[PDB]
């Protein structure tokens, strides 16, 4: 019997939903399509010091693009990411509106909030202007899907709150896609510090 | 560990989208597919 979670995956079309949860190997040669919702479940395994975990990704084919999902989509969700894209501020604007539309069907179940395509120069939604997760008790990070930066952080951070495991870990990274874009370590360390400093600030 | 995980008693997995489905139901809430 396989510790299980099925997680949402949401945010506005072009944010890089598909683009992240693919970068999981066994989670795409794994994955299932469930014709009468329009979705792909990519089961993504993690293996924690207490064992493994699955966290079974639903994401969409594409039909946020032209409405809300249906309430099959988020049936028995557990936990759930939304994403936004830094380099679109319509997509950041729109966050409010996906977490609304999880809390009405999904209650008080753990949300990450994820801002992807930090690799690209030109960042549009920085450090200091993400602030909803401040307000609303969601967690925080920057990523990259095309370049696997900060992978991770958003599946262990919800592995711990659902498990109640303060202390839980990831003893090895799951395999994952090759990069396909380079991550700056100098925009890293950057974009790293502007989040400790607005986190910490005054 | 997680040593101690169980399922409820009877729950079954859809084999379509992985939602985990209470013993008495017989179609999988989430798809509507069958209980395999
Ligand atoms: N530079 C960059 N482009 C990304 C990233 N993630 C997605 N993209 C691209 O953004 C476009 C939308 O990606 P997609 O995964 O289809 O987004 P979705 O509609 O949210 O599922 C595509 O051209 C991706 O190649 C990223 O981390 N960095
Ligand atoms: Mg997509
Ligand atoms: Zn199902």
């Amino acid at each position: 019997p396989q510790v299980q979670f099925k997680l949402v995956l949401v945010g506005d079309g072009g944010t890089g939903k598909t683009t992240f949860v693919k970068r999981h190997l066994t989670g795409e040669s794994e994955k299932k399509y469930v014709a009468t919702l329009g979705v792909e479940v990519h089961p993504l395994v993690f293996h924690t010091n207490r064992g493994p975990i699955k966290f079974n990704v639903w994401d969409t084919a594409g039909q946020e693009k032209f409405g809300g999902l249906r309430d099959g989509y988020y049936i028995q969700a557990q936990c759930a990411i939304i994403m936004f894209d830094v380099t679109s501020r319509v997509t950041y604007k729109n966050v409010p509106n996906w977490h609304r539309d999880l809390v009405r069907v999904c209650e008080n179940i753990p949300i990450v909030l994820c801002g992807n395509k930090v690799d690209i120069k030109d960042r549009k939604v920085k450090a200091k202007s993400i602030v909803f997760h401040r307000k609303k008790n969601l967690q925080y990070y920057d990523i990259s899907a095309k370049s696997n930066y900060n992978f991770e952080k958003p599946f262990l951070w919800l592995a711990r709150k659902l498990i109640g495991d303060p202390n839980l870990e990831f003893v090895a990274m799951p395999a994952l896609a090759p990069p396909e874009v380079v991550m700056d370590p100098a925009l890293a360390a950057q974009y790293e510090h502007d989040l400790e400093v607005a986190q910490t600030t005054a | 560990g997680l040593d101690k995980f169980k399922k409820p008693e009877g729950s079954w997995d859809c084999e379509v989208c992985l939602v985990q489905n209470k013993a008495d139901s017989t179609k999988c809430i989430a798809c509507e597919s069958a209980k395999p």
